[PDB]
């Protein structure tokens, strides 16, 4: 048996396609470390192309609640043909704590 | 002597402290050997002022559980050493003092470069943060094969084993220690047939794949023409065996990679001559701090899985020294001096033991996000080749990254997430047994 | 009479399209010299693109037997739209002893 | 004299042996002329030590069947010659010794560069293996036209005859001897209108086509600005007439092509001044070994088809010297010294006689896979032009490559596979008669 | 074929004539091989770019051999490249199979093609102006032993020869650099032996520092170092290193004021045989068109009338501006050098004290005389052995500057100089 030529995308791509319960349980790691999470959309996932466009904000309303999870489904209804992400942000270390695709075209 | 043993000397915030592990010859008392390791690393045994440039031992602290051994904390001043020269730290401190004959063994355990002296260096070319920003790889420890067999592969067959590993989710791929150039495989052709195999595997799967091209070379001219060629193949990363090639060639390539945007993978070849015996040599947390001050975005910190609690607290001691901004003095965890790095960029800590699939719970729990996990060093590959062998080493990563990011204690619930990821991956299920 | 603009591919391309008996008799040169035969597949045959993806393994029959085209027919049923090769390997001289296309899309 | 004739001297593994073919003047005995060819190539006729730097004849071995001729094996030491200088081998060995007047003719047959002295050289820029890995052309002898007419063609009409040959399956295409630059065809324009004709024929048919751009030039500055331009047209291969331009300019371009990834086609122009007479000069297996030590990935070894059994055993003697790692001492096959090349890369052996379609059984059987087959030198082209003329020279290749890879003895079953490939190729059937 | 033998082609003044010495195979007629030595040295248009034969001239005194005059056009060849003349003319013509032995005797570079070249860096006149050495043939030791001498003991033997009135001192062929003597240290301890031997005796002393190297980068950094020792002259083995490295070094030595001593190492692979090869009068023209302020022309003393007619044949070709077509002296074409600078003719055989009357008469002022070639040294060393070769030089130049016939009154002027010189009187016999 072999390995197929399959294009893979980001830091959780070598998995089954992430359902909604998992992403609710995924962002609950992001915002529980004091981090501000976000949603980033893009047309293609290119190695050259290293910015993806931020969706409305790095949204945040409280210490821990459903913030991102409702906003992704609003972006699935807005952009059903863009690579949607969920990214974290740290401000002390000043890099992203996650970057993974929740939705593909 | 005993003018170099000032036990009341509170050391300044600009001294360059050093904690030896002196094992003196018998009959030599502890203060007089600790004044001696402060002697012949300065102001050897008036024409100047002695009291301004002398190394001063300021504390003894006998090692618990073992007589004839102590930890001579020496306090070298700032203006003894060169701005920006980590080969003048070692020429001053471990230069003329280990072969001192009143000592049976002398081990430089730790060293505190002050904030005043860290700022003369460059640090890494790119930190943890800027390395992840260049590679666009966030929130996971990165990966690597090591191309087996080492010797004998021609440069295209070598790049086919690189392209095969770099398809299946692997981030990096290491070039070997004993591969710089050799009559079967020259570097100009090894770098060419690896750039043709990165841009095939980077264009196939859209991640920024890289390869630690070995720019360790006989001369510093031949090193920089070996790195300027990996710049002109647009390679993201080179590597360099920094203890065989030294700290003058490393700091040359530090300054080069910062001025050319190439990541630098520092490999700790010939490290075990000097950090492996527990009584004599230079502990690697000196040599870890010594290349965080010179270049390197990655350094091999070996492995954790084959070591005890005390032998991995010391290994997680110098992983924190090269990766965290401020590290508190904790001697059970190995660190002797509190070390402010003064916002110097971090270095990745690379895990490269005899490790495989079943160690992804362990090395994502121990080594955090800010790490690289090599493979293929001791473990015997994979039955289906390299691209199912690398997808086994990548699905087992992101299962253990997903598990850690859901509260699942990988210390206890770690072997469950390997077994429940071997179901959804046929490449990992055949790697699940060996 | 002229020469047509025909794109040709590799080291046995200027021939009739190689049937199955010929390839079995072709690989019987490869493995009889002690060499390692293999199968390599790719989407396009480009002069720039100088690697092709190794199918499962660098195969070997006992000292001489037919495991190569028998697997190519499994790759013709797996990938009927890729340029399939059969390549040899030497370990002493350390280069390929053949590189020729058995199947085109 | 007879202090330079030490017949008991077992030569060391680090001596630089040399086997002359001395034809002495009459009355000069054999030992005293063989001590003399060991004399004036060293230590000429107590200020130093003689016995450490002297050339020593150590065996005579009279040539069978011809009196007044013998094979003086001279044993020069290692530390007489320069590291890396094949123009100091010839200045030492064949420098001052052929014009010696006690000798009617003197022929340097063979020479044994030891493993100690091969390692100072570079070898070829790219071997057999790395040349095939750069060109992605495995398991067949490669090809070449030669653009006729030599003289008169403007640089674009020259590149149209290149593009026409490079369509029909031809791998390379040779630029001529007497074309470097000339008022009808400058090199800057010849290289430009050939790069525009390679990248048209390489993009059309997906093989890495090349052209032996002639960088032989008046000065070494004008040579390297002629090769650095073929580097910046991304050309795979240049060529160089190494005996007119010498071994200082060839070794300059050796070191350049290794440091720039260009293949080097060494052409043996002006070779027949010195290797064609059977009694005097420098046999080409010296000049074959001399450019395997300096640069070249290809060298013309002429042809086999017009020569006897004894005249092709000698030609397959020096084909093995420049292409195989270890070659045993076989004097019927021409080689006088066993030659370990110490994993130095091979050189292609190029066949460039007056050869055509019907010689593809012969030159794939004699010259193996590791070869290049030129064409168009003596034979009168093709009636349909160059692109059906090159497809005739390529279908006849891969018929004879397919036949050799199926057990079919091309010595006996060779003319069958030309005739049964002329059926399935209309371009070859019209070339099947002349 | 037989369109390459055009016997009515009176050759143009811009052609590049070449006079081969064909020895064809038995059965090959002379018109067909002469059209064939003109064939594969071209065009293997045709009316404008073919090398064509225009005369046969069979060798007198010998059958089965002739002198095929080939007339190559000018625009076939590269402006300023003598490695394209030898690639074009003698590239693929000596290996032609219907020829038992083919020898390039002479060649005529026209005025049209000599002007593309540089010529020597410095001529006879410009070299002697730089050295301030007038009206006498210059001198030379060759430092014996060749090998073994460390860089200072080599320099001490250079200082010892150059004290005794010797003008130059040659570095050997096989001394480029070697683990007993590196060039950086040979050049240092020689330039420290010249500034002592030039300060002792005020004459401009020089040493032919061997810059022959493996690469052209290692040759110019070996010559840029002899420039920055303020050395007057270097040397270059010009046939092992080739005509691309000489023309690289010619263009350098003209553009850095260094004289160039071209050594004819490996010359006798390609001209010792009288029927096959490239005769040295081609190779002497070939390095006058690349650079050289000196060239070894061997010796005259061990040669008969014809073998020194030929030796004085190319000595005039590399030193005189215009040389008439004189086939008995060996020169096959009238060569107009178009005011190109001359090259010295360096006599270097087994010559000694007593050959000074001949070699001041045979080789004129415009010559260099090497010593130590075959002779068994001097019994008192180097500095007497060079003063012997300098008194016997200037005793022969004194007699030549007084009208004394040095063919007959030559042995007298050595013996009447052995009285007023003690170092000469012991080299007077051995």
């Amino acid at each position: 048996q072999t390995l197929p030529k399959e294009r893979r995308y980001e830091t959780l791509s070598y998995l089954p396609p992430l359902t909604d319960v998992q992403i609710e349980k995924q962002v609950q790691y992001i915002l529980s470390q004091g981090y501000i999470p976000a949603v980033e959309f893009n047309e293609v996932s290119e190695p050259t192309e290293l910015y993806w466009t931020l969706w409305k904000l790095p949204l945040f309303g409280a210490k821990t609640s459903r913030e991102v999870l409702a906003e992704v489904q609003s972006c699935r209804s807005q952009y059903p043909g863009h690579y949607i992400r969920v990214v974290g942000f740290d401000n002390i270390k000043q890099c992203q704590i996650l970057s993974f695709i929740v939705h593909k075209p | 002597r005993l003018t170099y043993y000032t036990p009341d000397y509170t050391p300044k915030d600009t001294d360059i402290l050093a904690a030896f592990r002196v094992t003196p010859q018998p009959g030599v008392p502890f203060e007089e050997a600790a004044a001696a390791v402060a002697a012949e690393s300065s102001t050897g045994t008036l024409l100047t002022d002695l009291d301004r440039y002398k190394g001063r031992c300021y504390d003894i602290e006998p090692v618990p559980g073992e007589d004839n051994q102590f930890i001579a904390y020496i306090a070298y001043p700032l203006d003894l050493f060169e701005e920006g020269s980590i080969t003048n730290v070692l020429t001053s401190i471990v230069g003329n003092v280990f072969g001192f004959k009143a000592l049976r063994a002398l081990r430089l355990e730790d060293i505190r470069f002050p904030v005043a002296y860290i700022k003369t260096f460059q640090g890494p070319p790119h930190g943890i943060q800027v390395e992840r920003d260049k590679l666009n790889k966030y929130g996971r420890p990165l990966l690597g094969c090591t191309i087996k067999p080492k010797l004998g592969l021609s440069a295209k067959n070598y790049g086919r084993a690189v392209y095969e590993c770099l398809r299946g989710g692997l981030d990096f791929t290491k070039d070997d220690e004993n591969i710089n150039s050799a009559p079967f495989q020259r570097w100009r052709d090894r770098f060419l047939f690896v750039a043709d195999a990165i841009t095939k595997a980077q264009a196939e799967t859209g991640e920024i794949k890289g390869h630690y091209l070995n720019v360790t070379a006989p001369t510093c001219e031949e090193m920089l023409k070996r790195a300027e060629y990996a710049k002109e193949l647009k390679q993201p990363i080179i590597m360099h065996d920094y203890l065989t090639a030294g700290f003058t060639a490393n700091t040359t390539l530090a300054r080069w990679c910062r001025d050319n945007g190439v990541l630098l993978h520092i490999h700790r070849a010939m490290h075990a001559v000097i950090d492996r015996q527990k009584n004599h040599g230079i502990h690697f947390r000196v040599l870890a701090k010594a290349l965080r001050l010179s270049g390197g975005d990655h350094i091999h910190t070996g492995t954790v899985v084959g070591k005890l609690e005390g032998e991995r607290g010391i290994t997680m001691g110098f992983v924190d020294l090269l990766r965290e901004n401020y590290v508190e003095q904790d001697k059970s965890r190995g660190i002797y001096f509190t070390q402010d790095w003064a916002s110097l960029p971090g270095v990745m800590a690379v895990a490269s033991g005899g490790i495989h699939v079943w160690h992804m719970p362990a090395l994502v729990e121990i080594f955090g996000d800010d790490s690289v996990l090599q493979f293929g060093g001791g473990t015997l590959g994979h039955p289906w080749g390299n691209a199912p062998g690398a997808t086994a080493n990548r699905v087992a990563l992101e299962a253990c990254v997903q598990a850690r990011n859901e509260g699942r204690n990988l210390a206890r619930e770690g072997n469950d997430v390997i077994r429940e990821a071997a179901k959804w991956s046929p490449e990992l299920a055949v790697a699940c047994e060996l």
